[PDB]
């Protein structure tokens, strides 16, 4: 329940940040 | 293998939420998901507006996957079948 | 009962608009046909008159007075009140930037305050336009 | 070849954005402290 | 020289009129009559 | 009290400045009316 | 008496999932489902770029991705059995520290002396200057933890309240009127729980304010 | 003893949500005077009111999360 | 012993619900001020006041539900 | 018995966030009325509101950090 | 039992930091509403706002230091 | 046990300083709005603020002295 460990949860978010910024860079107004 | 998953994702995108894009634009305008919200086998999903059939299918698949993940922790009430 | 008129032109005389917003010196206020009686000094801005009918009107005004009595009679007096169309947005931006440039030119506190009045009026004009 | 898509942005903003080493150091120190507790 | 320039302008106008095609074109295709700029350009 | 008030600027001067700004904001098509409204005829005798 | 469990499944698949929810077509006319995403992106980008108006607007093209990701992850948690990645403190801790460090180091990269001089609020009483300085530096060091907690705690609390009231309804085998009233309370709460988007706005806007203050 | 501590700690911790209730009351009250002075309800007058309500509700639920942890 | 804990928790918990009383007081007071400025009861003033009071009382009743959970 | 003391102390320390909720509610409520009076929100009129939220929520998170330290 | 009382006293003592948050929120909201009338933020207005914020935060941290002294 | 009572009482007694902090914040904020309304700052506007701040500090210091008496 309570959050412990904190190993791989904080590692995939950087890859998801890369993916999201690459995806939204294609978006344009 | 992954090429097949990419092709399946592209086919799902074309079927729901779909120059050469003019054909893809007409395909999205037709809205095969809008016609059958619950696929060709059934009639439609409960939501009947916004052409949101594909997003509903994706969310339902995610929900059922998370239910399959969570089934391990949860336990039933009675061994006999429920009412 | 709305009495809106410039020294030269008349907009509304006893009109039951029942809704007027004025750019007051202290801020903004809204008349609702029952607003507490008060005297309000106008500020460089636009008076968006909302008639009882769904249609509304937008006039950019100079300084003046917003006199709403205990009754519904409101005597709005604007020195230079015109519609937004008569103004020029390009000249508006040009005047704003020139006034910003010349703000520091006036060494006197009163004169710099006057140029600040100018830049404030031009900013309200830009927002209206 | 998705690297070249945001290669300019990468070194454009990570000059200070790529300070995740501080986060990694903090996480490692916290894990070591907890293992000492463990 | 002006006649040559006029011929070039007429050819460009005809190309623009014909190249319109379907509105459902490509984003890169729209750069023929409306391209973007380099970095630090779209301020707003 | 503001930057203009209590600093040497009368409220009439404030009105003059904002009115002049509004008149200058008008296009040249309506500039004749603004000139008409602008009153510089009165002079001073002392 | 049901123990709440914010369990840890294979995180990567769940975390990557919101990305697939936004397609990016390379067409002049979009698919009337990415179009709304594009319009929302433009509308939010205008709001975020209004304050900056500097060379730091380059950061806005990443802050848009940040707000989109946080919103997508948190909005998907309202589903029956969805596991919010932001429920775990790990990823939000790993997001708050690097971005705050980026803001402060960007401030210290250009006009560094004035960036540190932002501690001075243009004078202020000299008799209390050391107290003000220590207060503001402790607040600056607090800011990353504050940013992480103000997201994690309420994201977890929404699910906690949903679980509690749902268990109350399920265990309420008594008079059906009370059950119906509690279910109405559940639906009202879940409508309020849809305001997690406002939490995304608060997080990203606080980050933007910090970046603008330091750059 | 430990269960008694759980109960008393939860009962204490849930009292901290009262300040968030006072805050939401204050902001939603100020909404009405802002609307009265300026009839621009659909604008930021109500937008920031909703923002403040969400922020104070966050400050309250992030408090009661501690009580929930204590109880379990 | 656990019944004693429930009694103490219910005593402490219910105060949080009463702290929301100041919130509805602020809401009604701001309603007073707004109606004093622009008197129109059918206007959005009364609706906003009702919404604010409802939200504050919802916070109070949620704290009271926590108290009931303490009791049960 | 020390675990029970930690429980009750953490429960008591959690109640110190009520002031944070009152402060955030008050500051945002004054923000709405300030914008209503002067339509210049994008300025310091909202920047200082955000700053006040940041500087006022600090007490609540400090108290909850103390509560967590007592609990753990 | 003495350490238990130290824990409970530290938990109850840090509650006093709540008033600091409410005071800071009030003073910053008042700064907002005052600046709404007089556009003189770069003046003694922000100076006294910072003064009040510093006083409130100092009171809160003094209470926190008292709580820490109780804990240790 | 007696020292335990002293510890818990000192922890409970020192919370009275929170109201002093809230009053200090309100005083400084009302000073802010008063100076915003009228620029007679060097006049009794500052004197009344000092008077309010001193009385709030005196109340907080009396609460602190009560806490000290409990501790000793």
């Amino acid at each position: 329940d309570t959050s412990t460990w904190f190993i791989t949860i904080t590692s995939m978010i950087m890859t998801l940040f890369i993916l999201f910024q690459l995806k939204i860079s294609n978006y344009s107004y | 293998a992954s090429v097949v998953p990419l092709k399946d994702r592209r086919l799902l995108e074309v079927k729901l939420g779909e120059i050469l894009m003019r054909d893809f634009t007409p395909s999205g305008i037709a809205g095969a998901f809008q016609r059958g919200y619950y696929r060709y086998y059934n009639k439609y999903v409960n939501v009947k507006k916004g052409s949101v059939a594909g997003l509903s299918m994706v969310l339902a698949a995610y929900v059922v996957f998370n239910y399959c993940r969570s089934y391990k922790e949860l336990k039933h009430e009675r061994l006999r079948k429920y009412h | 009962s709305f009495t809106f008129a410039s020294p030269t032109q008349v907009f509304f005389n006893g009109a039951n608009v029942r809704q007027v917003d004025v750019p007051t010196q202290t801020g903004a206020f809204g008349i609702l046909a029952s607003h507490v009686p008060t005297l309000q000094v106008l500020r460089p801005g636009l008076v968006v008159v909302h008639a009882e009918d769904g249609t509304t009107s937008k006039y950019f005004v100079s300084s003046g007075s917003v006199t709403v009595n205990a009754d519904s009679s409101v005597q709005l007096l604007a020195e230079e009140a015109v519609t937004l169309d008569m103004l020029d947005p390009g000249v508006a931006k040009a005047n704003l930037e020139k006034a910003q440039s010349e703000l520091l030119g006036a060494a006197d506190e009163a004169s710099r305050a006057e140029i600040q009045i100018r830049i404030e009026a031009n900013e309200a004009l830009v927002k209206a336009l | 070849f998705q690297f070249t898509g945001i290669k300019k942005y990468f070194n454009s903003y990570t000059l200070t954005g790529r300070m995740n080493c501080v986060l990694a150091t903090y996480g490692g120190i916290a894990l070591l402290v907890l293992y000492f507790k463990l | 020289l002006s006649k040559a320039r006029i011929e070039a302008y007429e050819k460009e106008l005809e190309k623009m009129k014909n190249i319109i095609p379907f509105d459902q074109m490509t984003i890169e295709d729209l750069n023929e009559v409306f391209p973007e700029t380099k970095l630090d350009k779209k301020k707003y | 009290v503001a930057y203009w008030r209590q600093a040497g600027l009368s409220y009439i001067r404030y009105s003059q400045i904002c009115a002049k700004a509004v008149r200058d904001a008008l296009k040249a098509e309506f500039k004749a009316n603004a000139e008409k409204t602008s009153g510089s005829n009165v002079k001073i005798v002392k | 008496i049901a123990p709440t469990m914010m369990g840890l499944p294979i995180v990567t698949l769940i975390i990557m999932f919101p990305s697939l929810l936004f397609p990016t077509p390379k067409r002049l006319i979009n698919n009337r489902t990415i179009s709304i995403q594009q319009w929302l992106i433009q509308l939010t980008s205008k709001q975020m770029m209004a304050i900056h108006n500097q060379k730091g607007q380059t950061w806005s093209l990443m802050l848009m991705s940040l707000i989109m990701f946080i919103g997508s992850t948190n909005i998907l948690g309202l589903l029956p059995h969805s596991f919010t990645p932001t429920t775990q403190l790990s990823m939000n801790l790993g997001m708050a520290i690097p971005l705050w460090s980026a803001t402060v180091f960007t401030g210290f990269r250009y006009k560094t002396k004035t960036s540190l001089a932002h501690f001075l609020p243009q004078g202020t009483p000299a008799l209390l200057i050391p107290m003000l300085v220590i207060i503001e530096t402790i607040s600056l060091f607090i800011q990353p933890v504050a940013l992480a907690v103000r997201l994690t705690a309420n994201i977890t609390a929404g699910h906690l309240l949903i679980h509690l009231i749902g268990g109350a309804t399920l265990a309420l085998l008594n008079i059906n009127t009370m059950t119906a009233f509690i279910t109405f309370t559940i639906l009202i709460l879940l409508t309020i729980l849809e305001f997690a988007v406002a939490l995304i706005q608060a997080y990203v806007f606080t980050l933007l304010v910090s970046l603008y203050l330091h750059d | 003893i430990d269960t008694a501590a759980k109960f008393i700690g939860a009962g204490a911790a849930t009292v901290g949500v009262a300040g968030s209730g006072a805050g939401i009351g204050t902001v939603f009250g100020s909404l009405i005077i802002g609307y009265a002075r300026n009839p621009s309800l659909k604008q930021q007058l109500f937008s920031y009111a909703i923002l403040g309500f969400a922020l104070s509700e966050a400050m309250g639920l992030f408090c009661l999360m501690v009580a929930f942890l204590i109880l379990f």
